[PDB]
């Protein structure tokens, strides 16, 4: 109510020469007394000026114990005023990016925690002092530690920052907690993230980094589907798709992954999403590969791994292999999934065709033995994935459900509506075949 | 914690025993005792003879239930893997690797059996469910048990 811009205006200065020459204690005594009168008078300019300026003196004169304890005592200070300790931190901030010694900059990025701890109008500055810690603590080698610091946040819910410091903050989660190995964490966390935030001016480069995580985490189990999407996201991206060799790679994973993923209503949509492309061109192989697994006819695992085998595993110079069936032991067991997925094709098809087969035909038509087909055949029934029924003492595979009268007399009644309407349609035609042809 | 031993020993009714157990759980956390970890393998057991192994998972993570984290925990999230499984060989694995803690607990011994009989029911049901003639050497050969015994437990189970 009572201004003191005057005054401020005037001793400012002298406290900054008396300060330089070496008067710190009086000058901060004096410059005390002015904040206590501001304060009292409820000047928010005058008081954030004299914290600010204080902090600087403090600051350029090597006394890390007197700035940390200014710092406390300041904010503790009754009916602070939040904006003047905003301004406070904000320059303690910045002095703490310049600063360099290890133990210093880590006490005095504490004690800012510790001044800011649940504070509404200081959570922004709060939040990067942790992500500068978790840095640090990642640095020295405790990822444990940074994980635990950084996931410690919540930042989904401060309403001052911005989407794009909100994401940033939500994918370098995601990343210590799948460098710490905690992927149910990491799903957690990635929940947060609104995959409509990657659209509006910029989010390309986080759009890319949180696909690549998801793809990290859903692939630590076995995602297919999931991965198969995450890789045509980034593939839909301007910046990957510029660059001939990055559209290539996301692809050919989009592809492979398409494959691999069991069979289902949205495999199938997917699929023939997929194929019907007009890029898929430059990459022929794996087109073939696609038109392999979508057409409906037995396909052979000794002739998929002679003409495919080397270029979807070692690669060639001119078009590059990709990480999807590499020599690791992920590469391998994508391998045997692969393997399974051509089975449980051919079961498929053999069942779509086929009232009733013999096992030894089946294991021989699957290119495996008896028993490894029955255990094959008898894991899908169960899953429920197709139906079949096994009766070993005559060895016969029967796929045909039993027929209740109930669906006989159905058949027969469909059957008659559908001749009817042929007749009735036949007729339509014959009346317009007459119409043309009778009048000359 | 002693009520809900009694209210499981024989009386067939396991939703109490588990509200019994979490309430011991709870009030042996809130002072950090150390039978906690007893009853929270309790509770445990509750749910598997329940038929709803599932949530041991979010049992076992549960909040609460983190700094408990070890061998009794594991043990048992080991039988309630074997019982989604249906494997009576993953069970009988488990109780051989884990014998001091689920064969030395004298209620967890009380239902041992119990427990035994579901899961060979389960299992028969699971391999038989892909045939229409199988043969009991199979079955029997497929599930690690004895002919008589096999066709003893598919005559009980048809009745």
């Amino acid at each position: 109510e009572v201004d003191y811009s005057a005054t401020v205006d005037q001793r400012l200065p002298e406290c900054a020469k008396l300060a330089k020459e070496g008067r710190l204690q009086e000058v901060i005594e004096t410059l005390l007394s002015l904040e206590k009168q501001t304060r009292t008078a409820s000047d928010m300019v005058s008081t954030s000026r004299i914290l600010v300026a204080v902090v600087k003196m403090c600051y350029e004169a090597k006394e890390w114990d007197l700035l940390n304890e200014n710092i406390m005592l300041l904010s503790k200070r009754r009916s602070q005023l939040k904006q003047a300790v905003a301004k406070m931190v904000q320059q303690c901030c910045t002095y703490v990016e310049e600063i360099t010694d290890l133990p210093i900059k880590l006490r005095l990025i504490d004690t800012l925690r510790m001044v800011t701890e649940g504070k509404i109008y200081v959570e922004i500055e709060r939040a990067r002092l942790t992500k500068t810690l978790a840095t640090i603590k990642e640095q020295n080698g405790d990822v444990k530690e940074a994980a635990s610091i950084l996931q410690e946040l919540q930042v989904e819910t401060y309403g001052s920052m911005e989407k794009k410091e909100r994401v940033e903050f939500i994918l370098e989660q995601m990343r210590l907690c799948l460098a710490v190995k905690d992927y149910i964490r990491t799903q957690i966390i990635s929940k947060k993230i609104n995959t409509k935030f990657f659209q509006e001016e910029n989010t390309e480069k986080l759009k890319l980094k949180y696909y690549n995580l998801m793809i990290q985490l859903d692939q630590h189990e076995g995602s297919y589907l999931s991965i198969c999407k995450h890789y045509r996201a980034i593939y839909d991206t301007p910046c990957i798709q510029a660059e001939s060799e990055k559209w290539q790679q996301a692809l050919k994973s989009v592809v492979l992954y398409v494959i691999l993923a069991p069979f289902d209503n949205e495999q199938s949509d997917l699929v023939h999403r997929i194929s019907g492309d007009k890029k898929l061109e430059e990459i022929p192989k794996y087109k073939d590969l696609l038109k392999l697994f979508t057409t409906m006819e037995l396909m052979r695992w000794s002739t998929l791994v002679e003409d495919y085998g080397m270029e979807l595993r070692k690669g060639s110079l001119e078009s590059p292999a990709t990480d999807v069936f590499g020599s690791t032991e992920e590469g391998e067991k994508r391998w045997k999934d692969l393997k399974n997925r051509v089975v449980e094709h051919n079961i498929r098809i053999m069942a779509k065709y086929y009232t009733r087969i013999t096992m030894k035909r089946m294991a021989q038509l699957l290119d495996l033995s008896v028993d490894e087909s029955e255990a094959f055949l008898s894991n899908l029934v169960v899953n429920k994935t197709i139906f079949a029924k096994v009766d070993r003492l005559a060895g016969i595979i029967n796929f045909q459900r039993p027929k209740d009268p109930n669906n006989l007399l159905n058949d027969w009644s469909q059957k008659l509506n559908s001749l009817m309407s042929l007749v009735n349609k036949t007729t339509h035609l014959i009346a317009k075949e007459e119409m043309i042809h009778n009048l000359q | 914690m002693q009520s809900g031993i009694i209210h499981a020993a024989e009386e067939k009714d396991w939703k109490t025993a588990y509200s019994y157990f979490y309430e011991a759980f709870e009030g042996y956390d809130s002072i950090d005792s150390p039978k906690a970890i007893t009853s929270l393998k309790y509770m445990l057991l509750c749910k598997i003879m329940l038929n709803t192994p599932e949530d041991v998972q979010a049992l076992v993570s549960g909040k609460l239930a983190l700094r408990y984290a070890g061998r009794q925990t594991e043990a048992l999230k080991c039988v309630a893997q074997a019982s989604k499984n249906r494997s009576l060989a993953d069970f009988e694995k488990a109780l051989t690797d884990y014998r001091a803690e689920l064969r030395d607990d004298p209620i967890i011994s009380t239902h041992l059996a119990k427990l035994y009989d579901n899961l060979l029911e389960q299992n028969l049901i699971r391999v038989i469910e892909p045939f229409s003639r199988v043969q009991i050497e199979h079955i029997s050969s497929l599930i690690k048990l004895s002919k008589a015994d096999v066709e003893r437990k598919l005559s009980q189970m048809i009745l």
